[PDB]
């Protein structure tokens, strides 16, 4: 139930200030290992989100996926706010889309199949949205995605508690993902944010000769300037490309 | 800082796989997660 720093031993840290305050731990009592993060008050109080804090744990406290990193519990001290949660074997997504440079199709599709599954729990447990940038994924033990999310009068409460972003945002930044996974940047990039931008709107999208025409069908049929266009979760997961490339391992969750 | 033999490594590893293979009843070991206490907590 209760809970203190004074149960855990530190092994070493996980970001590289990266992502913060961010620390490989066990329980001493169960040699379980967690990932530690540290969230300072003085921070929190600074950018004003301490409603956000609230409702994103509530958010995490009900939510069972395998590709949902896990938070555990939480605690806290006199300035620092501390979030047991669950450790990532083999760490962020981007880096080992650096050393692989890009991914072949079956990674790519089996990516796809595991972020369509995760976002559509979330919507059947009433979270509407969840932050997807390639800087919100880890890798499991086996390789599986884990999608890891944090960070005036007249204004209404979700306003004040974050909760603002609309459930085709994802639908969209799926897109984007899969583009960079298969080419190794994404689609709009450019030398200047005017440039992106303009070709952000416009949906200049480009497929080089890498992109398997299975992967140019669900991507185009995503990146749509149009919300309500967007390809629903339910067929990106039942897109013939991804369904046929797709090589998903679970875990005993 | 020195890193511990469990944290670095092989040893790493093999707690990764068992407890990969041997997944705990998670409301023992950690409880319910109570809401946060905005102001129990900045003041
Ligand atoms: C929180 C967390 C972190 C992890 N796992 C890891 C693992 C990892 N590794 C370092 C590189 N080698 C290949 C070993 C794996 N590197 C990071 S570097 C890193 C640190 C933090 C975050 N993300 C966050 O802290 C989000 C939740 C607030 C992402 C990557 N995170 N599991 N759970």
């Amino acid at each position: 139930r209760h809970f203190t720093i004074d149960d855990f031993e530190i092994g070493r840290p996980l970001g590289k200030g990266k992502f913060g305050n961010v620390y490989l731990a066990r329980e001493k009592k169960s040699h379980f290992i967690v990932a530690l993060k540290v969230l300072f008050k003085s921070q929190i109080e600074k950018e004003g989100v301490e409603h956000q804090l609230r409702r994103e744990i509530e958010i995490q406290a009900h939510l069972h996926h395998p590709n949902i990193l896990r938070l555990y519990n939480y605690f806290y001290d006199r300035r620092r706010i501390y979030l047991i949660l669950e450790y990532a074997p083999r760490g962020e997504l981007y880096k080992e889309l650096q050393k692989s440079c890009t991914f072949d199709e079956q990674r790519t599709a089996t990516i796809m199949e595991e972020l369509a599954d995760a976002l559509m729990y979330c919507h059947g447990k009433k979270v509407i949205h969840r932050d997807i940038k390639p800087e919100n994924l880890l890798l499991g033990l086996k390789g599986e995605l884990k999608i890891a999310d944090f960070g005036l009068d007249y204004l209404p409460p979700e306003m004040i508690e974050g909760r603002m972003h609309n459930e085709k945002v994802d639908l969209w930044c799926i897109g984007v993902l899969c583009y960079e996974l298969l080419v190794g940047n994404p689609p709009f990039e450019s030398a200047s944010h005017n440039e992106t931008y303009r070709r952000i709107v416009k949906v200049d999208l480009k497929f080089p000769a890498s992109v398997p025409t299975g992967a140019q069908d669900l991507i185009s049929k995503l990146l749509r300037h149009n919300p309500s266009e967007r390809l629903p979760l339910a067929q990106v997961s039942a897109h013939p490309w991804v369904r046929a490339n797709s090589r998903r391992v679970l875990p005993p969750s | 800082k020195p890193i511990p033999t469990w944290a670095r490594g092989t040893p790493l590893s093999q707690a990764i796989i068992h407890q990969y293979y041997h997944p705990p009843n998670l409301l023992e070991l950690f409880g319910t997660i109570l809401p946060l206490d905005l102001e129990d907590i900045f003041k």
